[PDB]
């Protein structure tokens, strides 16, 4: 029946365009569940703590810090009606010394005579 | 009953849709100083 | 009056009936398709809802008729 | 190494969950099976994060991004931009974007290198992509697909589009991402394979219940099995 | 009891966070009030002979009488209720300022709203924050109870982590945390100079 | 959760309060108050109402531009978590409200 | 819930009784629905079946495609003009009410989703979530 | 809340708001789209005789001629001439984002 194929690309440019797998997945071990030393995945831990539904995880204890002591600190959120995540900021020393000097600056000038 | 107010809440419940979300509940105050004991009373167990 | 979408048997009069008869009785012209001929009717006949557009359904309706 | 999964009964991995070369994120929900199941395939040898966008488990057609960077939709919450900025290590940037077509995965179907968005996403937006994840950035329709995202499973080996993707449309397509395009379906018959996948360089999931002709010409298209 | 016949008793040594209590108040009281909103039945059609607001039928041909299950008109409210599991999300403490601040929010705050609470004054004791709504108004006794068997709710363990308490007005639409909140949106006004 | 400024009158929105409208365009309107939302659904200018920021920033009944006042903005790209850097945080926005 | 919903579905306030025309979001080529049934709906004596956002109906196309008019087809509103509650609270409404052809397993008739769509109903129809351009 | 309020300004009758008027006629594209548009049996004169600022459709050019001369037309112009209140207006004038305000007004400004 006249009736009843992949396509290539014709190179565009010279760019390298290569694909990327890190050293930490071509060195990892190839899961097997009859090992007794297997990798312990998350459903194990789930399982020793209550259940699928009971297990309550702590997504805090998994991300990456310089200190694993404030790993499970609270970040507040609101202070004297501002949003702290607005206000936080990287070198907010830097800009706070400079309004620092413009107001002392101001206030040596004259400006709350 | 002082009243009513609003609170947020971080939600632990696993297995729920609202885990690990903030959820806005209703809430009531109830002004509660402290009480001070001024009696006893003894009851027997009786067949009325 | 109680059909619920008399729309569509409009094809069907044009089936039955001839354009040389239609186009006289009603005093309208080249009309490409029936669903289009009610409306051509309906802005000839003023017969437009509330905000320009043909009342379609009772147009239909009284060519039923 | 195409796998199959199913987040709490749904062949549509992409919706519940992005993969890319460096990092993984799943929907919060129930259990961890939806989470260990990409473990099982991953280990900690990428970053496998638990997260919500807005509160929704649909993070997957909700966020794009790449190895480079990840661009979440101006709906998600300051604790959750929080929570994958702390999850995820300084080599993916996290960006939000004040843009009007918040389902980015939907929008933006990227690898490392090229990027496919929506012909009208603001330029804005094109610019911060451009940026952001490291791609040049084409406006194009999967065959009048519009959401590209959905209708484009893409990796840097290979990438695959709609079934009704014509064979012309093939061939500009792959011209513009300079890998081989096929055309198939994920899931037994969906034509919606950006939400029915998720694929990287050595990992592919699919649902569960994907026929094996699919996993046939997923696994080719996508070079997963090794040595090939 | 002996020992205690002049000491006070806290309400942290009876009741304390993430438990649930049972609430036993005389409700709010809304005098003589028909079957409508009584019982909540039907309005009749609009312009009913003798009223719409108002049961239909009342009887049968037996048992010749209007039967106890018939809903007639009465006093509705002030009934006594016992509102059982509302789980405690604060035990507050008097002496304590910031009754309402928590760990998100640092605005050091009692838990008293601007002016006060709404027929009735400010919070200057130990209070309990119990989730949800509980009979009776506002000035009323309230008796708080132990709960009566060990809950196997999932609810009942949760430990409550609240990110903020609504410390607005109450007499109003309320847009202002603290006083001083409230000064630094407005600004000076000319009362001051 | 964050405190929102209502899109007339720009007063603070807090959890729980007002109500929010959304555009075909995916454009959120927060309101504080059923006035500000009914003088939206009314096409109501908010920069003639002088009762709104908006007004008293446009006539100069209040500063405008200022150092103080860019300290606040909407973060994009965040920042990954430091109790030193959130404690000069909370220490800065201190001061600021001083200042400013 | 019904078939294809994702799991759970909370209450949200019921904005479309029975008789109510919605627009049609997606480019099915239908203009509006007129719903004629709810899915899932409770039997109470005089209580109209009322659909919210992210809730599957029966509608009937009543204005637009010819080849669409004239018949049943399930639908899913993805907006809704009665203002709800998010849990986060807030009370949000949309400017107008409006749903997607869906076959009764969930997937959209329609290739695409114009306009906002609640991420109650997006994150509910995994099929909706991927054929909606704007979310929210 | 009275009659006449609720009656005009239900989300049932909400009309076209007016930065997305004025985003309308920013471009000359956009309103050579709107002028120049496809005919559309449920518009008034099949979709033609637009007024782009009022963003209501006239039933014919007597209609949108007469139309150009009226008080509605003026106080619409005249409601879309300065810079459109968006939420960045909303926003800086609590101080949030003053900066993307001010330099947006600058933009307004110069094109």
């Amino acid at each position: 029946s006249q009736s009843r194929h992949v396509a290539q690309p014709q190179a565009r440019d010279d760019v390298k365009r290569t694909p990327f797998i890190p050293e930490s997945v071509k060195n990892l071990k190839k899961y097997d569940p009859e090992d007794p030393n297997r990798r312990k995945l998350a459903r194990d831990i789930e399982a020793e703590n209550g259940g699928a539904g009971v297990f309550n995880v702590n997504l805090k204890d998994k991300y990456l810090l310089e200190d694993d002591e404030w790993k499970n600190d609270i970040m507040p959120e609101i202070l004297d009606g501002k949003n702290v995540y607005d206000f936080l900021d990287p070198e907010i020393a830097a800009k706070l010394q400079a309004l620092e000097e413009e107001e002392e600056k101001l206030e040596n000038e004259g400006f709350y005579n | 009953k002082a009243g009513m107010t609003t609170i947020v809440r971080d939600l632990d419940r696993p297995g729920s849709k609202f885990h690990k979300r903030e959820v806005v509940e209703a809430v009531t105050v109830v002004d509660t100083p402290p009480v001070v004991v001024v009696g006893v009373v003894g009851y027997v167990e009786t067949p009325r | 009056e109680h059909v619920t979408h008399p729309e569509q048997y409009i094809p069907g009069v044009l089936k039955r009936c001839q354009v040389k008869h239609l186009e006289r009785t009603y005093e309208i012209s080249g009309w490409k398709d029936a669903t289009e001929f009610i409306e051509i009717l309906a802005r000839k006949q003023g017969r437009l809802l509330k905000g320009g557009e043909p009342d379609e359904s009772g147009v239909s309706k009284q060519i039923l008729n | 190494m195409a796998t199959r999964t199913q987040f709490e009964n749904s062949n549509e991995i992409g919706v519940f969950s992005k993969l890319t070369n460096t990092y993984c994120l799943v929907a919060v929900g129930g259990s961890e099976n939806f989470y260990s199941a990409f473990e099982a395939e991953l280990g900690d040898a990428i970053p496998i994060v638990h997260t919500t966008i807005a509160g929704t488990r649909i993070i997957g057609r909700m966020t794009a991004g790449n190895r480079r960077g990840l661009l979440v939709p101006t709906q998600t919450t300051d604790q959750e931009l929080q929570h994958l900025r702390n999850s995820l290590p300084d080599s993916v940037k996290i960006q939000r974007v004040e843009e009007r077509l918040s389902a980015l995965g939907n929008v933006i179907c990227c690898n490392d290198y090229v990027a496919l968005v929506h012909p009208d996403i603001d330029r804005e937006t094109e610019e911060l992509i451009s940026d952001v994840l490291g791609v040049e950035v084409f406006r194009q329709t999967i065959s009048g697909n519009i959401l590209v995202g959905s209708y484009c499973s893409l990796s840097n080996q290979g990438g695959l589009v709609h079934p009704q993707t014509s064979v012309q449309d093939q061939e500009e397509l792959s011209s513009l991402l300079q890998v081989p395009l096929v055309a198939g379906t994920v899931n037994r018959g969906s034509s919606v394979v950006g939400a029915g996948m998720v694929v990287n360089d050595y990992l592919a999931v699919t649902g569960l219940d994907t026929t094996a002709p699919e996993l046939s010409v997923i696994e080719s298209i996508f070079r997963l099995q090794d040595a090939q | 009891a002996r020992e205690h016949f002049e000491k006070t008793v806290a309400v942290d040594s009876v009741f304390e966070q993430n438990e649930m209590i049972d609430a036993i108040a005389v409700t709010k009281g809304h005098g003589f009030e028909g079957v409508t909103h009584r019982w909540g039945t039907k309005k009749l059609p609009r312009k009913t002979h003798r009223g719409l607001r108002k049961v239909a039928c009342i009887g049968a041909w037996h048992p010749a009488h209007v039967m106890w299950s018939v809903a007639r008109a009465g006093q509705r409210g002030y009934h006594s209720r016992t509102s059982i599991n509302h789980k405690i999300y604060r035990v507050g403490k008097g002496d304590d300022e910031a009754n309402g601040a928590t760990s998100f929010d640092r605005t050091k705050k009692t838990i008293t709203p601007m002016g006060g609470f709404v027929h009735y004054g400010e919070i200057k004791n130990d209070f309990i924050m119990v989730k949800g709504c509980i009979p009776g108004n506002r000035k009323r006794i309230v008796t708080l109870r132990k709960s009566l068997y060990t809950n196997t709710s999932r609810k009942a363990l949760e430990e409550v982590s609240l990110k903020w308490i609504d410390t607005a007005s109450k007499f109003g639409k309320g847009r202002f945390q603290t006083p001083a909140e409230k000064h630094a949106f407005m600004g000076t006004l000319k009362k001051d100079l | 959760m964050r405190i929102y400024q209502c899109h007339f009158c720009s007063s603070p929105c807090y959890p729980g309060h007002g109500i929010m409208f959304v555009r075909n365009d995916a454009k959120e309107f927060r309101f504080c108050r059923s006035k500000c939302h009914k003088a939206f659904k009314q096409r109501r200018n908010p920069r003639k109402l002088k009762w709104t920021k908006a007004f008293r920033k446009a006539a100069g009944k209040e500063l405008a531009v200022d150092s103080t006042l860019t300290f606040a903005q909407r973060r994009n790209v965040p920042v990954r978590y430091n109790r030193e850097l959130v404690a000069t945080t909370l220490k800065a926005m201190a001061r600021i409200e001083e200042i400013r | 819930s019904g078939n294809g919903a994702q799991g759970t579905k909370f209450r949200i306030s019921l904005g479309l009784p029975v008789g109510a025309i919605m627009n049609c979001a997606d480019n099915s080529g239908a203009r509006n629905l007129y719903i004629i049934a709810v899915k899932g709906s409770g039997s109470r004596l005089n209580r109209l079946p009322a659909a919210s956002l992210g809730d599957m109906v029966m509608a009937t196309v009543k204005k637009g495609k010819p080849e669409l008019r004239k018949k049943v087809m399930p639908a899913i509103v993805v907006r809704q003009a009665k203002s709800w509650r998010r849990r986060d609270g807030v009370f949000l409404y949309f400017e107008d009410n409006a749903g997607v052809i869906a076959n009764p397993k969930g997937e959209m008739k329609g290739s695409a989703i114009t306009g906002p769509v609640g991420k109650e109903c997006a994150d509910l129809w995994p099929r909706v979530a991927s054929n909606s351009g704007v979310v929210v | 809340m009275g009659r006449y309020s609720v009656k005009r300004y239900k989300t049932k009758r909400r009309t076209r708001d007016l930065d997305l008027i004025y985003n309308d006629l920013s471009t000359k594209e956009s309103v050579q789209k709107l002028l120049n548009q496809p005919l559309d049996e449920t518009k008034p004169g099949l979709g033609q005789h637009y007024c782009i600022h009022c963003a209501k459709y006239m039933e014919t050019a007597i209609a949108l001629k007469t139309h150009l001369k009226g008080k509605v037309h003026k106080r619409r112009v005249k409601e879309l001439r300065g810079v459109p209140y968006t939420q960045e207006v909303s926003d800086a004038a609590a101080g949030y984002n003053l900066n993307k305000f001010l330099n947006r007004v600058q933009e307004i400004t110069q094109s």
